[PDB]
């Protein structure tokens, strides 16, 4: 639908001229919102060039459909926070400018993930070869030529090869893996996912001791914030922080402060990340994850066990793991609030419980006095 | 100081 891409130019437009604001202050500095979104314009066009006549084609394509659906949902997400933040949008460190920073983050994602699957604005999906044999016949095995799948369909079709425990490892995996916010998993998704958390024998136990139960792991996360967050640190050399990188999708970046007192941040190419990491505490340089005294010990991700508590799993979720989820199931989005006491959940959260656990509210117990219907909470 | 350096000695 032409008036499909149209529509969303229109948003996108609006998008462009909020970040624009002189008071907004955008550094240029990847991800760069005020770059992908034309880009991401400028892809749709060369693809909707090569359908020129064979439109139906892409008219039954289930992933560009998909996709135009998300795009239009988080940029009018992007206008909303826009409205309810206000003057909020303008002050730096604000909950609700953090939470463009995130945005920036799926608009950066979303972007790599339709070069991926249209490059030359073709679609390569049903021919997409994931990196790692492990994972790839995986997904041939499951999916078939398949490009996306409803995550429970991905939840169901993992859960026979590596177990997962219980709905908050799901809830704090499919975080972790959907990196469009959108309850499907692309073949390029699970491609990113399986690599950064390489090797496919161990995955859930490397992405367990690696991003959910280490404190040095930061959710979402940028190269500036990461050059910002170090800088308590700056006088505690060691400091060390990794996220995904942004630029080179699919790998690691540590950032980590020196003996010298100046930050810097690196991307182990090949390298898996608890080598690296190994290595890293090893020659004295990553020693304090987040500036906290203890580093833990991750030798035998390369051979006994040891459990994360769902209490930890809902730390990773509550701590930015998540992006617009309701707290109470970090399934479903926040798309409703409770008057008087403010606060937000998912009508699916609420619902169930009106009916089944009465008319208090379920973070405060306040009595639900009335609802209104909302799009985004800038203070997620 | 806003690139990314080679991994540390
Ligand atoms: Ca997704
Ligand atoms: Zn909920
Ligand atoms: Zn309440």
């Amino acid at each position: 639908d032409k008036k499909m891409v149209e529509k969303c130019w229109k948003l996108m437009d609006k998008v462009v001229r909020l970040c624009q604001n002189p008071k907004l202050a955008l550094k240029n500095s990847p991800p760069y919102i005020l770059d992908l979104l034309p880009d991401t314009y400028q892809h749709l066009r060369t693809i909707l060039s090569r359908y020129e006549g064979k439109m139906e084609t892409l008219g039954e394509n289930e992933y560009f459909r998909v996709f135009m659906e998300n795009l239009m949902k988080k940029t009018k997400q992007t206008i909303s926070l826009f409205k309810e933040g206000k003057e909020r949008m303008y002050e730096e460190n604000s909950q609700p400018r953090r939470n463009l920073t995130k945005l920036s983050l799926i608009f950066s994602h979303m972007l790599a993930e339709l070069k991926g699957i249209f490059p030359s604005g073709l679609f390569q999906g049903d021919t997409f070869r994931i990196t790692k044999a492990d994972a790839a016949e995986f997904w041939r095995k499951a999916f078939g030529e398949k490009t996306i799948v409803p995550w429970k369909s991905f939840r169901q079709a993992l859960h026979e090869v590596h177990p997962i425990s219980s709905g908050l490892e799901a809830m704090a995996l499919k975080s972790t893996i959907d990196l469009t916010c959108n309850d499907y998993i692309s073949v390029f998704e699970f491609d990113i996912f399986t690599r950064l958390f390489q090797p496919w024998s161990s995955l859930l136990r490397n992405w367990n001791s690696l991003a959910v139960t280490h404190p040095g792991y930061m959710a979402f996360l940028t190269y500036d914030e990461v050059k910002a967050r170090l800088q308590k640190f700056i006088h505690k050399p060691g400091s060390y922080i990794f996220r995904l990188s942004c630029t080179r999708l699919g790998q690691w970046a540590i950032g980590y402060v020196t003996a010298d007192g100046n930050i810097l941040q690196t991307i182990p190419h090949n390298k898996p990340l608890f080598q690296a990491l190994i290595d890293g505490f090893r020659e004295g340089f990553y020693l304090f994850p987040d500036g906290r005294n203890q580093n833990p010990d991750l030798t035998g991700l390369c051979e006994d066990h040891i459990k994360v508590t769902q209490e930890q799993y809902e730390l990773y979720c509550e701590m930015g793991s998540t992006f617009q989820l309701c707290k109470i199931c970090a399934e479903n989005d926040k798309d409703v609030k409770i008057e008087p006491c403010g606060h937000l959940m998912c009508t699916s959260c609420l619902t169930s419980w009106q009916e089944s656990e009465g008319q208090g509210c379920p973070f405060c117990r306040c009595e639900i006095k009335g609802t209104e219907p909302i799009v985004v909470d800038p203070f997620d | 100081s806003d690139g990314y350096t080679p991994e540390p000695a």
